[PDB]
């Protein structure tokens, strides 16, 4: 399970084994993470241009 | 009538079938009679028990493991082993729960699949009403 | 037409009055406004110290607990020394640490007339202490809280939580026939409708910065193009 | 060794694995010291999957085998984490403090930091693969007692940096770590709150002057 | 069985509701549903563990004065949902219809 | 185009100016060199205008029925996810091209900056373009969605 | 005679050709112009390219008496091939305003010409409708399950367009409107949404009074409409399903991309804020010097 090579969780509160094949994550939503990162990149250099004005 | 049982999905259990074809086809050869071909009568009961599972997969999305034992006329131990073999062949997918509250026949749907169905349903309503609307006018004229 | 010093001052004043009225959420927004207008200079140094004193105080009043980094990145450490001892105290849950801080530095706090605001923090140790214990154990006996925070009977501790969840600080509820406290958080709010509400707000926040961009961009442009310099 | 002296161990880790492939014995401390530092940092940054592939795609580390007291202790500790048996982990956690962090010039500043961070990491991996644990089975797992464990946990869970809760009535450890899309949302909003903030200040500032 | 699902707004019946109406044991109530779908009179999926039958198809059947009115009502109700919304949207974004 | 031959005697007499009486100026050719050889020495062309009715304008315009089925139909979301996916990957690349330009941008003459520190193909404008064209795609998706929730429900 | 029929696609030329033909015969003022209609047929979608007028007289006291020049048509078809040798007879247009019960007798005569069941294409000459201002019908003879004999009756086929490269560009060439009934910008599609919502409202209302009229205006039980009405109810949405919950989780997703795309715009506009200010900074010096 640490390998994440089938999926599933090991349950010792009852002593069962859950096996899953369920959808997990979201690709479209994943790429949003980089896009905020890219917008945060651009403004650092914007603000170097804006300290020539103050 | 022998092939009809299996070319449709129907409610059947092995002792309705057993009763009918024993006095008939033990007097015929090949797949019956003998002491080696009643291990093939053994094999038929497995297939009937398997066929019940195929029907129940299609119709029931979830049924209780307990009820299911009644249908197949088997104990809870035996009912499980047969679900496995049918998943092994790759005809349906299922997941059994060992402490007996559900066995689920389905392979759970991807998120995108769910959403596809709900869009299709809406589109079809719009098509019908559209055509109906043009046909009301006709009905005033034909009356 | 106001200068940006005037605007810095205006927001800082609000934060004072609001904090006194037991608004800690509006006070927090405005004190950050006041600081970002102000320069970094030693010209502005004393304006910033009083502002930072109030800024730490608001966060302990909420249950938010300032950063340790914030004192270390500034060279404002020695001025802010009494709020640094309060920060560590509320976080850990230690009343004994807290009581030491307010006796050690009483005189300084009372000079800035922020001592009044500081005594309300004896409450937030206790309430922050119960939120840490509800995080750490899903279900937890009443007696175990009494040992940890150095409080009285379990009946007393029951009363603290009943009041504390009226604001929603603990976000648990008490079973008095089952004898534990069971918290209500088990996240997965992305399966609820909550993010919908959130994204809307950020979008409108962006729209507002667009508008301010429009009026301001052209008004000084307009003065120059009219003015003869040809 | 400079990243090692500061708290940037993501950078140090990349450098100190490269020092195995090429070392230079002019003006620079011993090959056994450079091997020890690589192990220390590798455990810090990398969890099982990444860590196992690092010391299996590192043949140079292996030829050196443990030939000094500092090197044992860290090298044995490596095995126990990525093998998913932390039975030996807890006694070895002491030994590595004793024989690596205190004697070294570049880890004595981090002596206390290291043991704080690592105590989280080892527990997390067990909690990841287990939807539920018993405090007793988990206590046996490390080689610790039940009550001792709760204390260490009671530090990590409020900063909410380990994501677990402990039923002390039932005795079980539930794991409320989201392994779904809720996790991705928890990343995103704190970045976007900051995005909003960064533009509010830079924009407002240029209009005024 | 086909009649009940059709006339209700909802497309699910408890098995307890089937038990009363066809006057059958709970064993045969489940079998009645199976048989109906095999016949292709109703389509859907069966929960034995929420004890629902959830329908997605009804086979077209007779029209009668009775049934004519039952479908009419459902359209008025759904007409109200459409009508009042379009007014919400008209009042909103008034400046932009170009 | 439509043409009309000019009489034999007239071309010789140079009654080309005669042909430019009763217009106010709308001349514009769509060809020369084959067109212009016949035009001087044989014929004088006429302009063509087009005539319609207001009924025809609707017929010409409607090549769809999706003007009362466009608030109850739309695309499936799998394609929208393809388009939105592609859009974000692109905006990251364009943001790098745009950061590179604004390393400077204080040296006189916009055009020279765009060559040297690549700002060619205007990545500034390019990023804006992708933001506008995807921002409109989503507003449609919503307008079909909300019409369905409230009309039906 | 083929029964091969599903749809009717209509050249824009037909609609317009029939509009003028009506007024140039001068059978108007509740007097019909009926002409032949030309195109491809023997395929599911009936493809209508062209139309011509036919000499026609309409007794207006009795629409069941008319004049049709049968000879002429044979003459005309020879000329249709010159134009295009895929034009053959496929029906006759009616000039609206809608279907009539005198149309079946006219349809009869048009069976000596067509290799497909004569089309009735109602070209509305007033331009009413919420789609294309055409209805299409075809006459089909079918038994009725109610207990009465075999009738010939007009079943509707949908109206649609498709067009040749030459025709489609000509359409735009003539036209000059930017069109609020097709897509375009954001505002243009906002007009389409409001209309579509109101289009459902207008049409659903029509079904309410049609069910009532069968039992309170004594229209007959028409099984063909009501079977489709029942399949609307089977495919109709529900509530409280995990299907309907997945919709909410997808609302979150797409709006977040829009949220970030909006925020992305704002970065860009704040740089133009800053560039103009660099333009302002230069203009200060020039002002001092003069």
């Amino acid at each position: 399970i640490l390998d994440k090579i089938f999926y599933g969780v090991l349950d010792q509160g009852n002593g069962w084994l859950y096996v899953y094949e369920t959808p997990n994550q979201d690709a479209t939503y994943d790429s949003a993470l980089e896009l905020v990162g890219q917008l945060n990149k651009v403004v650092d250099q914007l603000f170097e241009k804006a300290s020539v004005l103050y | 009538s022998l092939v009809k049982l299996f070319t449709t999905n129907e409610l059947m259990r092995w002792p309705i079938v057993q009763k009918t074809y024993e006095p008939v086809l033990n007097e015929d050869d090949l797949a019956f009679g003998g002491e080696a071909n009643k291990h093939h009568w053994e094999d038929l009961q497995k297939r009937v028990i398997e066929h019940n599972l195929r029907v129940i997969s299609e119709y029931y999305s979830r049924i209780t493991l307990l009820r299911l034992n009644e249908l197949l006329d088997l104990t809870e131990s035996q009912t499980e082993t047969y679900i496995s073999d049918l998943v092994n062949q790759g005809i349906i997918y299922a997941k059994v729960n060992r402490p007996a509250k559900i066995v689920n026949f389905e392979k759970p749907k991807n998120s995108s699949q769910l959403l596809n169905e709900w869009s299709h349903n809406v589109d079809e309503l719009l098509e019908h009403i559209e055509t109906i609307g043009h046909l009301i006018t006709k009905e005033e004229i034909m009356h | 037409d106001v200068s940006s010093s005037l605007e810095a001052r205006y927001f800082f004043y609000l934060s004072k009055i609001n904090a006194i009225q037991l608004d800690y959420s509006t006070a927090n927004e405005y004190i950050i406004a006041a600081i970002r207008k102000a320069p970094h200079n030693s010209k502005s140094l004393g304006f910033l110290q009083q502002s930072n004193k109030l800024h730490c105080c608001i966060q302990l009043l909420m249950g938010d607990i300032p950063e340790l980094s914030f004192f270390h990145q500034s060279n404002m450490q020695k001025s802010l020394l009494p709020y640094y001892h309060l920060t560590k105290a509320v976080k850990l849950g230690d009343l004994k640490k807290f009581t030491s801080t307010i006796t050690k530095y009483k005189q300084l706090l009372l000079k800035d007339d922020t001592y009044q605001l500081c005594v309300r923090l004896r409450s937030n140790v206790i309430k922050t202490g119960i939120r840490i214990i509800s995080l750490t154990y899903k279900k937890i006996s009443l007696r175990d809280i009494c040992l940890k925070l150095n409080l009285d009977s379990e009946q007393t501790v029951e009363y603290m939580v009943s009041r504390a969840i009226r604001d929603g600080v603990i976000e648990a509820k008490i079973n008095h026939e089952d004898g534990f406290i069971e918290t209500t958080e088990l996240l997965n709010i992305y399966d609820s409708e909550d993010p919908q509400q959130v994204f809307d707000e950020r979008i409108k926040f962006a729209n507002q910065l667009h508008d301010e961009y429009l009026v301001s961009m052209r008004y000084p442009e307009d003065k120059k193009t009219q003015q003869n310099e040809k | 060794i400079h990243c090692l002296a500061v708290r940037n161990f993501k950078e140090a880790a990349k450098l100190l694995v490269d020092s195995l492939a090429t070392f230079t014995s002019i003006e620079l401390t011993s090959y056994e010291s450079i091997a020890t530092y690589a192990s220390v940092t590798g455990l810090f940054t990398l969890e099982r999957t990444d860590l196992k592939s690092k010391v299996i795609d590192s043949p140079e580390l292996l030829s050196l085998i443990s030939t000094t007291a500092a090197l044992q202790s860290i090298s044995s500790l490596t095995i126990s984490l990525y093998a998913s048996d932390y039975a030996s982990y807890f006694p070895y956690l002491l030994e590595t403090y004793a024989n690596v962090l205190i004697p070294c010039k570049y880890l004595n500043r981090h002596a206390d930091f290291f043991v704080r961070e690592m105590r989280r990491k080892v527990y997390a991996q067990l909690l990841e693969s287990y939807k539920t644990l018993s405090l007793k089975s988990m206590a046996s797992a490390f080689g610790v007692s039940v009550a001792f464990l709760d204390n260490d946990l009671g530090k990590f869970i409020p900063n909410k940096q380990l994501n677990c809760v402990i039923d002390r009535v039932n005795g079980i450890v539930e794991t409320n770590r989201p392994d779904n899309k809720n996790a991705q949302y928890h990343l995103l909003v704190k970045q976007g709150d900051g995005l909003l903030t960064k533009l509010q200040k830079y924009g407002a500032a240029v209009r005024l002057t | 069985l086909i009649e009940t699902v059709f006339v209700k707004n909802i497309r699910m019946l408890s098995f307890e509701d089937i038990s009363k109406a066809t006057h059958l044991p709970k064993d045969n109530v489940e079998h009645l549903v199976m048989r109906a779908i095999s016949l292709g009179l109703l389509k859907g999926s069966i929960d034995q563990v929420n004890e629902l039958v959830t329908i997605s198809w009804v086979q077209p059947r007779i029209i009668s004065g009775d049934q004519i009115t039952k479908m009419k009502d459902r359209l008025v109700e759904w007409n109200d949902q459409v009508e009042k919304l379009g007014k919400k949207m008209e009042a909103r974004g008034q400046s932009i219809w170009v | 185009d439509a043409f009309r031959l000019i009489d034999t005697g007239a071309l010789i007499n140079n009654l080309e100016p005669r042909q430019t009486t009763s217009n106010t100026g709308l001349l514009n050719k769509a060809n020369i060199q084959a067109l212009i050889h016949g035009l001087n020495r044989h014929y004088y062309s006429l302009n063509i205008d087009y005539h319609k009715t207001a009924k025809e304008t609707k017929m010409l315009m409607n090549l769809h029925k999706e003007q009362w089925q466009s608030g109850l139909k739309m695309y499936d979301y799998e394609e929208k996810e393809e388009s939105n996916l592609a859009a974000t990957k692109s905006m990251v690349k364009i943001a790098e091209q745009y950061s590179k330009r604004i390393e400077e941008e204080k040296e006189l003459t916009e055009e020279e900056l765009k060559t040297r520190y690549v700002g060619r193909q205007d990545p500034k404008k390019h990023l804006s373009e992708t933001a506008d064209e995807t921002l409109e795609n989503n507003i449609v998706s919503v307008l079909t969605a909300g019409v369905n929730s409230v009309a039906i429900k | 005679m083929s029964l091969q029929h599903e749809k009717v696609t209509i050249a824009p030329l037909v609609l317009l050709s029939a509009l003028d033909h009506y007024e140039r015969t001068q059978t108007k003022e509740n007097k019909r112009c009926v002409g032949v209609i030309l195109g491809d047929a023997n395929s599911s979608t009936i493809r209508v390219t062209n139309s011509f007028a036919l000499p026609f007289e309409e007794d207006e006291k009795n629409s069941d008496v008319w004049f049709l020049d049968h000879n002429y048509i044979e003459n005309m078809n020879e000329m249709c091939k010159k134009i295009n040798a895929k034009e053959k007879l496929i029906g006759w247009y009616h000039s609206g305003p809608k279907l009539r019960a005198s149309d079946l007798k006219i349809n009869e005569l048009f069976k000596k010409y067509t290799q497909n069941n004569p089309l009735l294409l109602i070209v509305d000459v007033k331009q009413q409708g919420v789609g294309l201002p055409t209805d299409a019908y075809v006459a089909i003879e079918q038994v009725k399950d109610d207990g009465t004999s075999t009738e010939k009756t007009f079943l509707h086929l949908p109206c649609t367009i498709e067009a040749e490269e030459a025709e489609e560009i000509g359409v735009e060439h003539l036209l000059r409107d930017v069109r609020d009934q097709a897509a375009g910008g954001l505002s243009i599609r906002l007009t389409n949404q409001l209309k579509s919502l109101k289009g459902l409202q207008s049409k659903l209302k029509d079904v309410v009074e049609y069910l009532d009229k069968v039992i309170n205006k004594e229209l007959p039980i028409n099984h063909t409409i009501l079977g489709k009405l029942q399949d609307v109810f089977n495919l109709l949405p529900n509530l409280g399903t995990p299907d309907d919950d997945e919709i909410d989780v997808e609302n979150h997703d797409r709006i977040n991309i829009s949220n970030n795309l909006q925020k992305a715009l704002t970065v860009k506009t704040n740089d133009e804020l800053m560039v103009i200010y660099i333009s302002n900074l230069v203009r200060s010096i020039i002002a001092f010097d003069d």
